[PDB]
């Protein structure tokens, strides 16, 4: 789309000339309407325009970006002409560091985002496993320091990771909670199920640092 | 466009072209004739102030 | 039609840019010159004091 788009990619020496100075390029973009337009006005847009310059050396669907040579001088003139036939001009010159580092751009954006993208990919599965080591070390630090607070000793404890089938968690937590419950409270004990995360209340969250609902017995429930 | 459109204006492009560089080759020596002079009186008048 | 309206402009083009090269190379030489002909003169001055010294 142009409208802040100048082509350096379709260059050529002869519809884009700049050698010197006397003859310039100047490119239009001319909607398609106005193409037939453009072919017509191109001469009287000032004076000393070059002959059958006008060709269209690219084309896209709303727009056909047209190439016109010229005179420098004459370039201010050609240009406020085309804004008034309602036609929106391009600048862009054939100096050969501006063809250079348009082109340049292009490629420096694509070598970017690959090499990026290629180590990117690789450190989050690197980080990924790191972080679930970690996890799980917490977890079974949390678990011991907890079962010390609450049945105190033996420091011996029998402790096991149950894997559940998916969708069964509410039902096995239930069962637990009736068998092992009355050893950490006879009272302080009631019937729970599955797990529940809220912003809600606190309560339901399983937590010795905020107010919760005291689970009968240790027990952490892990959702991958 | 259309070919006698074309030729009228191949003929009026390149005689803007010269008659540029025409009138701009005309300044530059011409302002040659006068760079020449008043450096040399210049020049002449620096070095005679000290021989007298 | 394209690459004939380019072309005997181009070939002008070539021959208006050396015109303009020319010029520069006149204005170049003037400043030159302008040191060889006041050097020419400001010697002549010189033995003439002189002469009219080595008589005085």
């Amino acid at each position: 789309d142009l409208s802040v788009r100048s082509l350096h990619d379709i260059v050529k020496p002869e519809d884009f000339v700049l050698n010197s100075e006397h003859l310039t390029t100047v490119l239009v973009a001319v909607p398609k309407s106005l193409k037939s337009d453009f072919e017509k006005s191109y001469e009287t847009l000032s004076k000393n325009v070059v002959p059958a310059s006008a060709s269209v050396i690219a084309e896209d669907a709303e727009y056909v970006l047209f190439n016109v040579h010229l005179f420098k001088k004459n370039v201010q003139e050609f240009t406020t002409a085309a804004r008034e036939k309602k036609f929106i001009p391009r600048e862009f010159n054939y100096s050969e560091e501006l063809i250079d580092q348009l082109k340049k751009e292009h490629d420096s954006a694509a070598s970017l985002e690959q090499s990026l993208r290629v180590q990117l990919v690789r450190l989050a599965k690197t980080a990924y496993v790191d972080v679930f080591i970690n996890w799980f070390h917490i977890k079974a630090l949390r678990v011991y320091v907890e079962s010390v607070l609450r049945y105190g000793l033996p420091p011996h404890f029998n402790i096991k990771i149950i894997a559940v089938p998916p969708k069964n968690l509410s039902k096995c937590k239930s069962e637990l909670i009736d068998a092992f419950g009355f050893l950490g409270g006879n009272a302080f004990m009631k019937d729970k199920k599955g797990k529940i995360n809220k912003q809600d209340t606190s309560l339901h969250q399983y937590a010795s640092l905020v107010d919760t609902e005291y689970e009968p017995f240790v027990m952490y429930i892990i959702n991958l | 466009l259309t070919p006698n459109q074309v030729n009228d204006e191949l003929n009026k492009m390149q005689a803007f072209i010269r008659k540029e560089a025409e009138e701009k080759a005309k300044e530059i020596q011409l302002k040659a004739d006068q760079e020449y002079e008043i450096e040399k009186t210049n020049i002449v008048r620096n070095e005679t102030n000290n021989i007298d | 039609s394209q690459k004939n309206g380019i072309a005997t402009l181009l070939q002008a083009e070539k021959e208006a840019h050396e015109i303009v090269s020319k010029a520069r190379k006149y204005r170049q030489d003037k400043l030159k010159q302008a040191k060889t002909d006041a050097a020419k003169e400001i010697d002549s001055y010189k033995i003439q004091k002189d002469k009219e010294l080595k008589e005085f």
